[PDB]
């Protein structure tokens, strides 16, 4: 359906958002704007566990797993549907740690 | 191999972000936000039965249906060579690792 | 030339002064540029038609519709002028020479300011305008530099246009048009419709030629950046700085030549 990270570095997610339509996976419409960085990234995870799990947007991402605040999202490897994600690197090179499907694919 | 493939997909995904601070300089931002000329995020996924288990297929942008393109930015064909080609990397990641998941 | 030895000389010096001066951090450097021109509020009218362009693309973030006032603010306050939808854009008509003709291209407002293809064709406009205002400087050697300048932004916008808008679907008569006395005239670039072949063509304006040269990144890029190469160097023009002229408008030129490499540069 589509994919909604609603938070990350952006510079890429901007880049990958849209360009013509698809509404961004709704993430402007609905759900929140790609751009992180102003407040905590577990709320990232709550609408992923929300919004991405309304069959809505497959999936999602967050980078680096270092200031991610990813491990809320821990438990959310059961389930990888709703919940799948990898960190790149976005300016901020991917670091190993728990996250939303880091440790089970790491794994 | 979609891992291995992973961390060098945002290596290439940063020279398109410099070619467009070197072409268009600062984005379009807020709503806008530029820097897009292909891969609009709309997928398509499906659970598909395989070995006896039900496997979704979670094909992502730019490998998922209903994909738009909107012509080329300064640094828009950059965007599509570089942060275009990230999704389509990440549509098989998300699809492997549902797959691997559940077989697991 | 003595009537700067007339009147007019401190200020001219003061300008001269604060362009020698200069060789997140673009928005910083931007700031810095905007309160130095405050606090110096000929080459009046320039830095006026510089400042009128800047404001002429916050004019086009302010036009269309997204926190559009803080990333307003996060522009120059020369760029984003304190003075200044179709409202929006009728108000920024006002004391913004440079609007009303983006408005005029975009008859549906925001719609047809969107920032895919639409705002390149209203900012066109709105650059158009700004040209006209710098022309309203009866002319001189500034001006010469500033039609070089605009036939270099039409080229490239002609190209850009060859490029990848045919399938945004902007008329060939009407890109042209959008493509904007030099800049008005680009018939040479907008003969050919293949994008291969009018790069070579937009290539063949002096503005671009002997600039561009390989021209790996440049006229291959869409958008407005076919004449990078150009831009620096008319940059390097205002390094030879000749005085007793209108240079105000080099001056800031330079300092947003000087702001861009250094956000360029970035980390290290």
């Amino acid at each position: 359906s589509a994919l909604i990270a609603m938070i990350a570095d952006e510079d890429t997610v901007t880049g990958f958002l849209l360009a013509g339509v698809g509404n961004v996976d709704l993430r402007r419409k609905t759900n929140y704007l790609i751009v992180d960085s102003k407040t905590t990234v577990k709320a990232i995870e709550d609408a992923f566990k929300e919004f991405t799990t309304k069959e809505d947007i497959a999936i999602v991402l967050i980078s680096q797993y270092v200031a991610n605040m990813i491990r809320f999202l821990v438990d959310s490897y059961n389930k990888p549907i709703p919940a799948i994600l990898e960190i790149p690197s976005k300016d901020h090179p991917y670091d190993p740690a728990h996250d939303s499907v880091l440790s089970r694919v790491k794994n | 191999t979609t891992k291995e493939s992973m961390g060098e997909v945002m290596k290439d995904s940063s020279f398109a972000l410099i070619e467009a601070k070197y072409v268009a300089g600062e984005n379009i931002k807020h709503i806008v936000l530029e820097n897009v000329q292909n891969a609009s995020i709309k997928v398509r996924s499906r659970q598909e039965n395989i070995a006896g288990v039900k496997i979704p297929k979670f094909e992502y942008f730019t490998d998922g249906e209903t994909k738009n393109d909107l012509t080329g930015l300064a640094r828009g064909g950059q965007q599509v060579q570089q942060c275009r080609a990230a999704y389509v990397k990440a549509i098989e990641l998300l699809v492997e690792l549902a797959s691997l998941q559940t077989s697991f | 030339a003595m009537t700067f030895n007339i009147h007019g000389g401190y200020l001219e010096a003061i300008v001269r002064g604060y362009r020698a001066g200069l060789l997140t951090i673009v928005e910083k450097c931007t700031l810095k540029l905007v309160d130095e021109y405050k606090h110096m509020l000929p080459l009046s009218t320039f830095l006026e038609y510089i400042t009128y362009g800047h404001m002429i693309d916050n004019v086009v973030l302010i036009v269309t519709g997204r926190d559009v006032q803080e990333l307003l603010e996060k522009c120059h306050p020369l760029g984003m002028f304190d003075s200044i939808m179709r409202e929006l854009y009728r108000l920024v008509l006002v004391d913004t020479p440079l609007a009303p003709y983006f408005s005029e291209c975009i008859t549906s407002e925001d719609l047809d300011d969107m920032n895919i293809e639409i705002m390149r064709n209203t900012l066109y406009k709105a650059y158009l305008e700004d040209f006209y205002k710098f022309c309203q400087k009866l002319g001189g050697a500034t001006a010469e530099i500033m039609s070089d300048l605009l036939a270099f932004e039409a080229d490239r916008r002609a190209v850009n246009i060859t490029i990848n808008s045919i399938g945004t679907e902007l008329t060939r008569d009407d890109r042209r048009k959008l493509y904007s006395l030099y800049p008005y005239g680009h018939e040479e670039l907008a003969v050919c419709e293949d994008i291969d072949q009018v790069r070579g063509v937009m290539e063949k304006y002096p503005p671009y030629q002997s600039i561009f040269s390989k021209l790996s990144y440049g006229e291959s890029q869409m958008l407005d950046k076919a004449f990078y190469e150009e831009e620096v160097k008319r940059l390097c023009l205002a390094f030879e700085q000749q005085f007793h002229y209108g240079v105000f408008f080099a001056y800031m030129r330079l300092r947003e030549q000087e702001i861009r490499n250094l956000m360029w540069i970035s980390e290290c």
